[PDB]
């Protein structure tokens, strides 16, 4: 499967670029995320800021320095060999048109079609708040792919050590519905062409379910009266527990 | 001139790639790049270029900021030797890369060559004039081949960017005819009121 | 300048030797170090796994007790008990009049070497031992360096007694 | 006098992503941040700088490297300064050995409050990082540290330069603390995905744990320890039970 | 490659070294003497002819 | 609460270096018994206060 | 490709235009009508003189009516053996998409040998070995249940270009919404 | 049970004294009186299975599989015989 797995120390690194560059109004602010990524599973593993400094009515203008890449990348190399170019983030919130033109300039000097992690800043979405994109050819257009956590057995530990089910899925899932719902309003506004399509098909396959939840409950049936004998089967373990106890405690009293 | 750092912006349109010079377009303007390095060079020991492409495939730094020949000229030959300017971007990123100067008791300065012409709106063209005063930047335009078949914007851009000389910008008008791009561009102010050159 | 590079090489630290007995895991390992104990140790990145699979003898920290590199695999080579000899001192031309015993050893030891064909077609199988015995320095000597010197074989000359000594599997490892 | 480190998230987790990374030999790096008054460090951001196998030593420490990275640092506007070093050990413990204590040395008669940080990722699985903090003897304030007095004034004029070990507390940023959190919609979709591919296969997981259960009960008769039959019969009712809820 | 020698030393330890040039190839060889440092496992210097005992008894007479 | 202190008291246990099997030779009247030990050599050693 | 650039001169489309109608005809390779609707072969050029021939296509698929056929084709894609026989494989598909709409409207995809018989206009017996054909090319995913006298259908239709359903679909939207923010409402409780 | 930690030495368990005790043999011959880890039982451990101890602290950290065999005393496992009785 196509995967990518992000450290927290780019997370945080992200969450520091933020603030330590002054990015402030809604800016986008721009650094190189660094792992192995040869394959198809995106390994990130170290990131750097790069300098970068936006106008104020143009986004479509845009410095960027093109030799730091190539020079602090140097720099990378003599220090671990794990490190190599594979991608860059953005400060998000949404995707742009400008950025194309930096993933234009990020295509020469990777191994593998350039990752644009897109790390949300601000920390007011709902779980891993990041979403990870990878140009290819649609113009040209990006796509989402799994973004999930990484792990290294003394940095999760580590991870841990500074910070010391159904109802969220639930939620999530009428969250979507809901968002699901604005967008087409808000094209209905446009209109008076994808998302119709699938909006159609989802449709046409809780419905078509309900048939066959009624073959389920007879199966799940069964289930609970297996319940019913586990817990006999564990309340023979508890009473044992209870006699021990009892004859400890005459004993006790004896004495 | 004065201590400054300079944005050279080179103009690597689709004329620059065939003659309108001695053989090629593109061979004229190698050897004055060289020239206005050196003549800003010698005469202060520190004086700091960048290089940009405009024309060729949309405003790229090709090279930071350095005191280096070696890498100006390494960059100008990895160009797109085809395409058009962007002037009205290419401007407002070099004034975006003259704020990371390598040293900041240094003036702020876009040098740039025009060989095409341009076509970008009079309005826009003023108000970036003094957006480079938002700033306080400086600039120098090396006109040729604009004044056989268009108007010059770019005068006006002299004239409304303008404070005293020494402080803000030239206009330096260049003949298109054969005889070698520098030696020009010296009998024209930036090889000339230089300390050595 | 060679003198204070070799100074540099001193800087760089020890670096002991084991075998590995066994893959408990792949990050997980049972060496047996050869100062004697059986150790769990552990890996680097550097390496590969498929260059620990076991009954390779394997380099191991000092003190960090980790593969830090893996040299090929022995059981760390003789050449004191393993004694070596290429080819012999003597050729049979050097010996004749012993013939009947140089023709039954020719046509015994080169011949398999030469063609195993002619045995595997009829489907027996090759000769694989041969025992010379009468007093010792008489000929006897004389045939078995002979013998090595034709086909190059390399002799290979085990004392009796250097495979006795005295510590903990060491007559079984020099077999 | 009492002095008082915090390391930051991000300096913990890059010096811990580093060191685990080069085992068993030792990676060492400069530690960044600021100085204030004689009680606080403050340990802010960290890099690596090349690699050592030697226990780092006084010929090793790249002076082009760490001129080199921070001009490239002061561009990205990360302009504090050198505060001292962090250094691994895998194999040996969270300490000093005479050659640290020279590298260490050198790096103080530059500064002159210069802290070694010293990180063993071998004792960072003891489910809690072990990592301390030192500084030589260095004086200036440190005149009221190492029934009493007349010893340290004494251990100061005998010698200058010795260890001691210094205080650890972590400072952290909310923003920091929140995203340590949301590690553990995507999140939906794998829960969820388990559940209906668990619902799939339930026909076999029935007939095992009845095979499991059966095996208990016997168990418990010959029996008639307690604790082991008791988990292996808490364990099977667990899973019943959220077997049910995933319709 | 590398040029690796095995010794071992006498406290029944092998060790795998490079050779420094503090020595020479032509100077290892079983049956000798060689000095091996205590601590970092490398060969400084070759010691005199002949490996242990130089023969338990024999009485001599010049 | 008392869960979490045997935990705790575990913890530090567990940080000793051993103890030596060994074979008693012989008793003695001087509070003293002698010990071949196995890992190491033979030991005289005065036993213990509460025997 | 050609229309948003390369080879826009009029010329170009109007030969390639001329290939598009001759070859719907002659196949039934993808979809029917709606293909020619959203891009252009009559409104680059010409609503005239061989791509009047495609306004009659519509009329003649809808209602299935064989003169309405037999008229709009002149002598040179007529002369073609190959365009007839894929003449009812289009007709069949059309009609199969207006009565599986209808009934959809939660999961309903039911429908009788006598609406399938009415709609092309050819007796059950023409219309069992029509179907046998057209599933074999998998233009069907349902399945014929001869001696029922139902086709039980699995989805195969490809529900696009919108309008009408657009309008459908806003009132599923909301409903679906309504009934998944109850399950959520008990969640929220216990 | 994290705070022993790993590189460690290989013993077999001997016998189990009592609740969190044990006699072990270190196979280097010498055999010593251990603690054991709470989380490891008299019914987790049996009176020949190989454990994991400590290299200097020797209290049973992990329990191992047995499948370590000599190859300098020469223990061979054999997997495929390919001989039969013809």
């Amino acid at each position: 499967h196509e995967k990518v797995t992000i450290a927290p120390l780019v997370l945080l690194s992200a969450l520091d670029h933020y603030e330590r560059t002054q990015t402030k109004e809604n800016k986008r602010c721009v650094g190189v995320i660094l792992g192995d990524a040869n394959s198809s599973t995106i390994r990130v593993t170290n990131s750097f800021a790069l300098p970068f400094e936006e106008d104020e009515k143009n986004s479509d203008v845009w410095f960027l320095d093109h030799n730091y890449i190539e020079n602090m990348n140097e720099m990378c190399k003599k220090i671990n060999a794990k490190e190599k170019l594979i991608g860059w983030y953005h400060s998000g919130p949404k995707l742009r048109a400008s950025d194309l033109k930096i993933n234009e300039l990020f295509k020469k000097y990777t191994q593998n079609n350039p990752l644009l992690l897109i790390v949300d800043v601000k920390q007011q979405g709902v779980g891993l708040p990041t979403d990870a994109y990878v140009a290819i050819e649609q113009e040209k257009t990006f796509l989402h792919l799994p973004c999930t956590i990484e792990a290294e057995e003394a940095e999760e530990i580590g991870v841990e050590h500074l910070l010391r089910i159904r109802l969220t899925n639930q939620l999530k899932s009428l969250k979507g519905l809901q968002s699901k719902l604005k967008d087409v309003v808000e094209y209905l506004d446009k209109v008076i062409h994808t998302i119709l399509g699938k909006l159609q098909d989802v449709f046409n396959l809780n419905n078509l379910q309900k048939a066959l939840t009624v073959k389920t409950n007879d199966e799940l049936m069964v289930i609970y009266i297996s319940n019913l004998v586990r817990s006999i089967i564990a309340f023979d373990d508890l009473i044992e527990n209870k006699i021990q106890n009892k004859k400890i405690q005459e004993q006790r009293v004896k004495d | 001139m004065v201590l400054e750092a300079t944005v050279l912006v080179i103009d690597n349109s689709e004329y620059s790639r065939n003659g309108d010079f001695p053989r090629t377009r593109f061979e004229a303007q190698i050897d004055s790049v060289e020239f206005i390095f050196q003549a800003k060079r010698n005469s202060n020991p520190e004086n700091t270029v960048g290089l940009i492409s405009g024309a060729g495939a949309n405003p790229r730094v090709l090279s930071t900021f350095t005191a280096e020949f070696g890498k100006i000229l390494a960059g100008l030959h990895d160009t797109q030797i085809e395409g058009k300017l962007h002037m009205a971007t290419a401007l407002q990123i070099a004034q975006l890369t003259l704020k990371h100067r390598q040293n900041k008791v240094q003036h702020q300065r876009i040098v740039a060559f025009v060989c095409s012409p341009i076509s970008d709106s009079r309005d826009e063209l003023i108000r970036l004039a003094k957006t480079l005063k938002k700033n306080n930047v400086a600039v120098d335009i090396i006109n040729f081949g604009e004044i056989e078949q268009n108007t010059e914007l770019l005068d006006e851009f002299i004239a409304a960017v303008n404070n005293p000389q020494e402080e803000t910008s030239h206009l330096l008008t260049v003949t298109p005819g054969p005889r070698l791009l520098y030696e020009n561009i010296a009998s024209s102010p930036i090889i000339l009121e230089e300390g050595s050159s | 300048d060679k003198t204070e590079n070799d100074i540099k090489a001193l800087q760089s630290i020890g670096q002991l030797i084991g075998e590995v007995m066994k893959e408990l895991s792949e990050e997980k390992y049972i060496v047996k170090a050869s100062s004697g104990p059986r150790y769990i140790v552990g890996v680097r990145n550097s390496v590969d796994r498929s260059k620990l699979k076991k009954g390779v003898r394997v380099t191991l920290d000092i003190t960090t007790l980790t593969i830090m590199r893996i040299l090929p695999r022995e059981t760390d080579p003789l050449v004191y008990n393993m004694t070596s000899f290429e080819q012999g001192e003597i050729t049979f031309d050097g010996i004749g009049g012993l013939t009947e015993q140089i023709r039954e050893l020719r046509e015994v030891i080169e011949l398999p070497l030469k063609n195993p064909e002619i045995f595997q077609r009829v489907g027996i199988k090759p000769p694989k031992g041969v025992l010379l015995y009468g007093p010792p320095g008489t000929g006897k000597t004389l045939l078995a360096k002979a013998v090595a010197a034709t086909i190059g074989a390399n002799f290979i000359f085990s004392p009796a007694s250097g495979i006795v000594d005295k510590y903990i599997g060491e007559s079984a490892r020099i077999i | 006098t009492k002095e008082t480190v915090y390391i930051s998230s991000i300096a913990l987790l890059k010096m811990l992503k580093h060191g685990r990374a080069g085992v068993p030999m030792e990676v060492m790096g400069l530690m960044l941040g600021e100085f204030v008054d004689d009680y606080t460090v403050n340990v802010v951001d960290v890099f690596a700088m090349p690699q050592s196998g030697t226990g780092v030593s006084v010929e090793a420490v790249d002076d082009v490297f760490q001129a080199k990275m921070m001009d490239m640092l002061k561009q990205t506007g990360r302009d504090q300064m050198v505060v001292g070093w962090y250094h691994s050990h895998p194999g040996f413990g969270c300490w000093l050995s005479s050659v640290d204590v020279n590298t260490q040395k050198s790096f103080e008669q530059l500064n002159s409050r210069a802290v070694a940080v010293v990180v063993d990722p071998i004792q960072s699985v003891k489910g809690k990082v072990v990592i301390d903090a030192f500084r030589l003897i260095d004086t200036g304030a440190l005149i009221n540290n190492l029934l009493n007095k007349a010893n340290i004034q004494a251990l100061i004029h005998g010698l200058n330069r010795h260890y001691y070990s210094l205080n650890i507390d972590y400072h952290k940023t909310a923003k920091e603390t929140k995203m340590l959190m949301n590690l553990h919609y995507e999140e939906k979709e794998e829960s969820n995905l388990a559940a209906t591919k668990s619902m799939v296969k339930i026909a076999e997981q029935y007939s095992k744990r009845i095979e499991e259960e059966k095996e208990l009960t016997e168990e418990e008769l010959k029996t008639r320890p307690k604790k082991h039959l008791s988990e292996t019969a808490d364990e099977t009712l667990e899973n019943n039970i959220v077997s049910v809820l995933t319709a | 490659v590398g040029k690796a020698a095995v010794v071992k030393t006498s406290s029944r330890q092998t060790v795998f070294l490079p050779m420094v040039g503090l020595v020479d190839p032509d100077k290892l060889k079983p049956n000798d003497l060689v000095g091996v440092n205590k601590d970092s496992y490398l060969i400084l210097d070759t010691l005199p002819s002949e490996f242990d005992s130089r023969v338990k008894a024999m009485e001599v007479d010049e | 609460n008392d869960k979490v202190r045997f935990i705790k008291d575990e913890l530090r246990l567990l940080q000793e270096p051993g103890s030596y099997v060994g074979e008693v030779i012989k008793i003695v009247s001087d509070k003293k018994v002698l010990v071949k030990v196995q890992p190491e050599g033979k030991y005289i050693v005065d036993v213990a206060k509460d025997i | 490709t050609l229309e948003p650039s390369t080879s826009i001169t009029l010329a170009e489309r109007q030969q390639l235009a001329y290939d598009l109608s001759i070859s719907a005809l002659l196949g039934d390779k993808i979809y029917n009508f709606g293909e020619l609707l959203h891009h252009p072969i009559m409104e680059t050029i010409v609503n005239d003189s061989n791509y009047d021939w495609l306004f009659q296509l519509l009329n003649a698929l809808t209602v299935g009516d064989f003169d309405k056929f037999d008229s709009l084709i002149k002598v040179q894609i007529s002369k073609i053996p190959i365009l007839a026989q894929h003449e009812s494989f289009l007709r069949q598909k059309i009609c199969l998409m207006t009565l599986i709409e209808t009934v959809f409207v939660k999961n309903i995809r039911m429908l009788s040998f006598e609406d399938i018989s009415k709609a092309t206009h050819l007796p059950k017996d023409n219309v069992e070995h029509l179907v046998m054909r057209a599933i074999s090319l998998g233009l069907l995913k349902g399945s014929i249940d001869q001696v029922n006298e139902l086709v039980t259908i699995s989805w195969v239709q490809p529900r696009i270009i919108s309008g009408d359903q657009i309008t459908k679909m806003k009132d599923r939207l909301v409903e679906w919404n309504d009934q998944v923010e109850k399950l959520g409402k008990k969640m929220e409780a216990r | 049970k994290r705070i022993q930690s790993v590189p460690l030495v290989i013993g077999q368990f001997l016998e189990p004294i009592d609740q969190n005790t044990g006699i072990v043999s270190s196979t280097t011959g010498m055999s010593y009186v251990v603690r054991i880890l709470s989380t490891l039982d008299r019914e987790l451990l049996k009176p020949s299975m190989s454990v994991a101890l400590h290299r200097h602290s020797n209290a049973l950290v992990d329990i191992l599989p047995p499948d370590s065999d000599s190859s300098i005393s020469v223990m061979g496992e054999n997997e495929k015989p390919d001989v039969t009785y013809a």
